[PDB]
Parts: structure tokens; sequence; C-alpha cells
């Protein structure tokens, strides 16, 4: 279930053990989750109010909704979690092709003509 | 006016061979000598030639002479056993722009109009073709003397001959990349053409060493040119023009990929080609 | 979620109102990933 | 003045440096285009034009500096993309 993207059974599974106490292990559990809902915040979304995105993980209002508003963006502010969707930078690349196409087509021309 | 000129290597070596023959005066002579041929459709032709005596003090450097007579008798000789030949202009050893190089052209004027001048080398060593012409013009301009003349350099190359190429290719044997394939055009453009980009580049670096200490005039006809460089500098990545560049490249490589497949085919027919040269042979000699 | 973390489908989730939109990504024919597609081939099959 | 990044300016522009209004610099710019001091297009929509081609001008002994610079690590492009030339296109002619 930590495989997909079932985050609810996972932690419908914190809690519903029958072996053991297991209690180590589903704290390393919830941080190494905690760290992924805190991971995928950060997507394209759109203003999320203090009650959803709040009550995705575990808690109510603490300040741990300020913990994680400022380790990341999606600010705080008057309800609102701030979306900076911009993956702008990267594209229009013609140079780095213009050095690895470079160095590929001489070397297609060392087995094309050259003998091995 | 004039397209271009065309220089053979007989009258390319026929001016070294003077300056190894005036070559034991050791102090300073300069191969000056009468340039002939012909120009048909405006393209400039260099055959035949000679030198002319001359001689040269370094006090008082306005001086020159031209044997008039040995320019008429010889010059009679070569029409009458070449009426085809004829005058075409002069030529100058050119180390470094000697100064009598300005009125030796106004000397012998009256017999070739355009009669162009020929820079050659002596101590060949460059990056390229030491072979020089300019042309004569003259300018009554607003800016500098009212009598003001200065030559202007028209492009300069090897013209070859059918005839001469059996000579030349034979006295070379020396090396020549031929079998002009994937790699001839790497190294005589792509290796030596950046380097032909570089003494370009170096030239106006070259022109550049005036920025406070350098020569008196400044610019006036240089940087507009100059301008107009960095204007005409080429359009930068952001256009489909990275698209475009992206989409024929992705199509030429279809074309690559292609006869890239067939290479393989070919050479496996070759292997079975040879397998039926092994099994039907082995059992047959032994 | 997930599906845009690990890479798979990229655009925008409306979660207040409740559709996940997707972009129409068309001209992967400029993007560079073809000729990746050729030159696994090219140099192979001058191996071959 | 302005770089070879962008030069485009625009209407509004053209009526706050020259202070003349918005149906006047289209009749402007077409003198200047048939003068042909300047080269570039006109765009009416968005209310900008793509110069191109401006009149070269003289300059004192600062714009050398400038140009001097912009040569200068013009050099080491050239140096740096032919030292990848002959370093891997090295055994294909000796």
């Amino acid at each position: 279930y930590l495989m997909e993207g079932s985050y609810n059974k996972v932690f419908l599974a914190k809690g519903n053990i029958p072996a053991e106490s297991y209690t180590f292990f589903i704290d390393i559990l919830l941080d190494t989750i905690r760290d992924e809902i805190a991971g995928c915040i950060e997507k394209a979304y759109e203003k999320i109010l203090f009650t959803e995105a709040t009550r995705i993980l575990f808690f109510n209002t603490p300040k741990k909704m300020t913990d994680y508003a400022k380790k990341r963006g999606w600010v705080l502010g008057p309800n609102n979690y701030y979306s900076f969707a911009s993956q702008q930078q990267k594209p229009e690349d013609t140079t780095i092709p213009s050095t690895e196409l470079a160095k590929q087509v001489i070397e297609y021309a060392r087995q094309l003509e050259m003998i091995v | 006016a004039v397209q271009k000129v065309v220089v053979h290597p007989l009258v390319l070596l026929s001016v070294v061979d003077h300056f190894n023959r005036i070559g034991k005066v050791g102090n300073q002579k300069r191969v000056v000598g009468v340039l002939l041929g012909s120009w048909q459709k405006k393209v400039l032709d260099v055959s035949n030639s000679f030198a002319v005596p001359f001689d040269e003090d370094d006090k008082d450097d306005s001086v020159w002479f031209l044997d008039h007579d040995y320019l008429e008798n010889m010059y009679g000789m070569f029409k009458k056993v070449n009426a085809r030949e004829r005058i075409v202009g002069w030529y100058h050893t050119g180390p470094k722009l000697h100064k009598n190089d300005i009125a030796i052209n106004e000397l012998m004027k009256r017999y070739c109009p355009n009669s162009v001048l020929v820079i050659i080398d002596v101590k060949p060593k460059d990056l390229g073709l030491p072979t020089e012409a300019y042309i004569s013009v003259e300018e009554v301009h607003d800016d500098g003397t009212p009598t003001s003349k200065t030559f202007e350099h028209v492009t300069s190359e090897i013209g070859a001959e059918e005839a001469e190429e059996v000579g030349v290719e034979h006295l070379l044997r020396d090396i020549k990349d031929t079998t002009v394939g994937t790699l001839s055009q790497r190294i005589t453009n792509q290796v030596h053409g950046l380097k032909g980009l570089n003494s370009k580049l170096l030239d106006i670096r070259s022109y550049l060493e005036k920025v406070a200490t350098g020569k008196l005039p400044i610019n006036h006809q240089i940087i507009y040119q100059l301008q107009d460089v960095f204007n005409l500098l080429p359009d930068v990545s952001l256009q489909e023009f990275v698209k475009a560049f992206y989409l024929k490249t992705n199509d030429q490589m279809v074309v690559v990929y292609l006869a890239s497949l067939i290479r393989s085919v070919v050479a496996l027919h070759n292997l079975i080609n040879n397998k039926i040269a092994n099994r039907d042979a082995e059992k047959k000699e032994g | 979620a997930k599906a845009i973390r690990d890479g798979v489908i990229e655009a925008s989730i409306n979660h207040e109102k409740g559709y996940v939109q997707s972009k129409e990504m068309i001209d992967i024919y400029s993007t560079r990933e073809p000729q990746l597609a050729f030159h696994q081939r090219i140099s192979f099959c001058l191996d071959i | 003045t302005r770089p070879a990044n962008h030069r485009q300016l625009t209407f509004e522009e053209i009526a706050k440096s020259a202070k003349i209004t918005v149906n006047e610099v289209e009749l402007l710019v077409m003198k200047a285009l048939s003068v042909g001091l300047v080269k570039g297009s006109i765009d009416e929509v968005d209310k900008r034009v793509h110069m191109t081609w401006v009149q070269p001008r003289v300059l004192d002994l600062q714009q050398i500096k400038g140009m001097k610079d912009r040569l200068e690590f013009w050099c080491t492009d050239v140096k740096s993309m032919e030292m990848l030339v002959e370093h891997q296109a090295h055994d294909i002619l000796t």
C-alpha cells in the first residue's frame, strides 16, 4: 500500500496491529510519510483553505501547519495556501544538444570511415 | 568592377625563383616585376610574368627606376611568341607594403588601365593563402587630403589549369588528403575553418590596440561595420527556431538511421558470400 | 498525487472543485526523445 | 540604447519620450522607415514595434571598451568549441 498512492489505508494500518506494539516502526512510518505529504503539497494545486490540507495528515489546529507552512511554501495567508506553480525556467535549450549531439555526430563519423 | 583574380602556380613559383636569384644581395632587395596575362568575363587572369631591374636606397626612399627599354623589348618578345599573352599589371614581393608601391602603379598605369599589383610571400607561414592583390581607387573626399588615393584589396585565390595540374600534382608527391568522404570537409574547413575565424577575430583585436594609446585617427570609417556586427549578431534561442532546429535534425537522423540500417544487411550478404566460400571449399580442396 | 510525484502524469488537480485537468501535450517530435530512440539503434546497427 | 536582447519599444513609450499623441506616432515611424534610418516592423494590436536595424552613429573611446569586452569572451568561445574539434577529431586526420 505504500507502493501506490494509498495513504489513508496505511494510516488505518497505523493503529490496527493485531500482532504486537510495532510502535517504533510506525513512528518511523509516521515521519517518512510526514515528509511525503509535505512533499505532495508541492503540486500545481489551487487555494486550499485551512481545513482540507490541514486535515490530510492527522491534525486539527496545532502549529504543526506552521512548521510545514514555514518549512515549505504554500504560505500562511488569509485562509490561503499560495500556489507558485511556475515550472518555467528550464526549457529552450539548444546549446546542450549542440554540445552532446556535437560529440555524437563525430562519434558517428568515427565508426563510419576509419578502420577498426 | 573587378570580381576576383586567378593566379597560377607557374607565376607563383616564377616570383620566388627570382627571389632566389637576387637573394645573393643579402642586405635588401625587393622582387618587383611586370605581371602579364588577360582578364575575361570580368575575371582577372594571371599567366606569365618577369622581373624588372630595381634598386632602392634607404635614405630618401621616394625614388624608383624600371628599365623601360627592358620593359619594351622582352614584352615585345612575349607578344611575338604569344599574341594571346598581354599585360595585366605588375607585382612586388610584398613583405609589408613598401612605400614606393603607391606610385609604381601610377608610373606604369599608361600600359594597363587596371594595372593591378600582387603581393606574394617569400617566407611561407600562415593559416591561409599568402597571395594578395589590391586595386587602385582615388578619392576627392571631404576628409583626409584633397589628393587622396588608397589601394583596396580585391579577393585572391589560386586558379588551376588542366595543363598545369599534371605538373603540380607531379611536383607534390608529399601528402594529399583526397578520398573526400565524411572526413575531408572536417579538416579543410571544420578543424581549419574555426581557426579561419580565429584570425579574423584577432584582426579587429589588432585594430583594438588604439583605445587611448595607438594611432591618432580614431574611427570615422571603421565603426559603422563594427556596430553592424553586434547589430547583425544572430538570433537567440527562444523561437520555434529551436523547434524547427529539433525538427530538421530529427528529420535528418531518419535518413541516417535508414542508411545505417541498410549497411549491416549489406555486410551480412557479404558474410554469406564468404561462408559459401568456406564450406564448399574446405571439403573440395582440403 | 503520487502519480504527479513519481513522474507519470504532470498536470493539475482542482481539489476544491473536483476535476483533474490535463493539458494536450503534442509535438513530442521536437522534444529530444526520438533522437535517443535513434541513438540507441544507430550505434547498435553499426555494431551488428 | 536598447540592447540586442529585446529592442522592442511601445507607442506609449514614444508618447512618453516624445510627448506626442497615439494617433501620430505611426505616421512618424512610417516616415522613419521610408527614410530608412531605422528598419523594423510595426505591430498595432499589441502597440509594439520590432525594431531590427538602426542607423549607425559615431562614438567616443568609451564604447570601444564595451565592444572590446564583448569581443573578449567571444574569443574563448571559438577557442573552446574548436578545442573539442581538434580533440575529438584528432585521429580522423593526422
